């Protein structure tokens, strides 16, 4: 047992003669601890071959009520080794997987952050829905609360794995769905985010009587905020394949829910960081809107007095004309699309 | 014996000020952002109950405020967050801010999640204060959606009126 408190002494002090003590701990547990992992956890700032060497031992000992706990840890080591100890690691988790539960989870959101390799989380993927019966729900905690760099992985496994998410042509999902329409605002392979959550958003969001009203409300404020942020999006082939994209699926689903649950999409229009420039974010979000003929004679005369009664009550009197750029490009049978004459309008 | 007063005057105003006003913030670069992290993390790990009380409300801020800045620097803040955990550095209030991490799900939540579920709340607890917020963070962990956050706002709102109180509480 003198061995262990050498390593100990060693790993303070600092493969020679650590090495040597982790063979002799491996051949003494493979012959037939709760006191060894204490070092094993240490084993993991110790390294910074060798790293293939250190893990041995743990593959030794796994076939071998705490090993809930075991992987994390270990996955916390692809968060501190070097690039190439990577796929050690993943090789272990999957060759000793069989022995192996949210945390996994968690998992993924270092497994996608740091290892650029799609195998490495593919293969962690893999070997965790052998085990698994529901693996779609971390990558959905992954997507709606992780960072981004973890939102493009993610998203791309989760389409790969689950074919059926993708078009001709729950709270969770929701939530995801509007972190990466966040995503898409945030960058205002930006573009191919914004791509997949309107994919998603067209597959898996059917509006609906059933639809819990704050969940519908929260989604319909972001496609509203994403299509503000796409209108300003520069022209590309990219641009131009989302551009030409975007009324085929926004606007039908916009159609869609206007027609089964106009009270959520006259609410998202409401007026409800200074507040004038609040109401011209509002302002500007609408006459982005107009374009795609999503407001019709009702939304318009459900939604404009309260905006005009906004901008006369909580606007100061600076000569509004901060207003009138925007003002004046909605109020303009020229200007807009919409087949409102003088006396609609 | 002043960092309280750095904190609730200078620190905590100055990351609202900047990390606020818009979805992204690059107007503080990223070695700031470090510098400000470890300030906090310095006046929690290496306490006072008001001098702990300001570190939390600023290490929220700044985990809000500048949470694209943080990039990858999750799983040093996780490591950071679960030694505060073991030590209770907080005692009081901590709590609240594991509560606070739950509502808001953030980039931390995920990998703070299962030291939450399987091993903080194995833990008995002490005290009935400690054990409300131990049950709502409970309640809040499974069988709770509440999406509350919203562009940011209400949470710099929540912020600023926290630093409001404290800051009254103080002299008093």
């Amino acid at each position: 047992a003198s061995k262990i408190r050498y390593l100990q002494e060693y790993h303070n002090r600092v493969g020679t003669d650590i090495a040597n003590t982790l063979k002799y701990f491996s051949q003494t547990l493979l012959s037939v601890y709760q006191g060894l992992y204490v070092t094993l956890v240490t084993l993991l700032d110790l390294v910074p071959d060798l790293g293939q060497s250190i893990f041995y031992t743990t593959t030794c000992l796994l076939p071998f009520d705490v090993l809930s706990t075991l992987p994390y840890t270990m996955i916390s080591t692809l968060a501190t080794f070097p690039p190439f100890l990577h796929k050690d690691i993943i090789e272990y988790l999957s060759t000793s997987f069989l022995p192996m539960n949210l945390s996994a989870s968690s998992m993924l959101m270092i497994a996608m952050q740091y290892t650029s390799n799609p195998v490495y989380h593919c293969q962690l993927l893999e070997c965790l829905m052998k085990y698994k019966q529901e693996v779609w729900k971390d990558l959905l905690y992954v997507i709606a609360y992780g960072p981004s760099q973890v939102k493009p992985p993610a998203v791309q496994m989760l389409f790969h794995y689950w074919p059926n998410l993708k078009p001709p042509g729950l709270v969770c999902a929701v939530e995801a769905v509007i972190s990466l329409l966040k995503e898409a605002e945030f960058h205002a392979d930006q573009r191919l985010l914004s791509q997949f959550g309107i994919w998603f958003l067209v597959s898996l969001c059917t509006p609906s009587e059933n639809t819990p009203t704050e969940s519908l409300a929260r989604l319909v404020a972001m496609v509203f905020q994403w299509f503000h942020s796409t209108a300003y999006m520069m022209d590309d082939e990219v641009g131009s394949l989302v551009e030409k994209l975007k009324p085929q699926f926004v606007t039908k689903w916009l159609k869609t829910v206007c027609d089964v649950r106009f009270d959520v999409m006259v609410m998202c229009l409401l007026p409800k960081c200074s507040t004038v420039t609040q109401l011209k974010e509002g302002l500007n979000r609408i006459l982005c809107l107009i374009p795609y003929n999503v407001i019709s004679q009702s939304v318009w005369e459900c939604i404009m007095p309260e905006w005009l009664e906004a901008i006369r009550t909580e606007v100061p009197d600076n000569q509004l004309k901060e207003f009138r750029e925007v003002l004046s490009k909605m109020f303009d049978i020229e200007l807009c699309p919409l087949p409102f004459s003088m006396e609609e309008m | 014996e002043r960092r309280e007063g750095m904190l609730l005057n200078l620190l905590i105003p100055f990351v609202l000020t900047v990390g606020s006003g818009s979805k992204d913030s690059p107007w503080l670069e990223q070695p700031e952002v470090q510098l400000l992290l470890q300030t906090v993390i310095n006046v929690l790990l290496p306490l006072a109950e008001s001098t702990s009380q300001a570190a939390y409300l600023a290490l929220k801020v700044i985990l809000v405020c500048f949470e694209r800045q943080l990039g990858s620097q999750w799983y040093w803040l996780s490591l950071q967050v679960k030694e505060m955990a073991l030590r209770k550095v907080g005692g009081l209030a901590l709590w609240d801010f594991l509560d606070f991490i739950v509502r808001t799900r953030i980039p931390i939540f995920v990998l703070l999640r299962p030291f939450i579920q399987c091993k903080l709340l194995a833990q008995p607890a002490e005290n009935h204060e400690e054990l409300s917020a131990r049950q709502h963070i409970s309640d809040q962990l499974e069988r709770r959606f509440i999406p509350r956050p919203l562009c940011k706002s209400s949470l710099i709102a929540e912020f600023n009126s926290e630093l409001k109180i404290l800051k009254e509480a103080v002299h008093s």
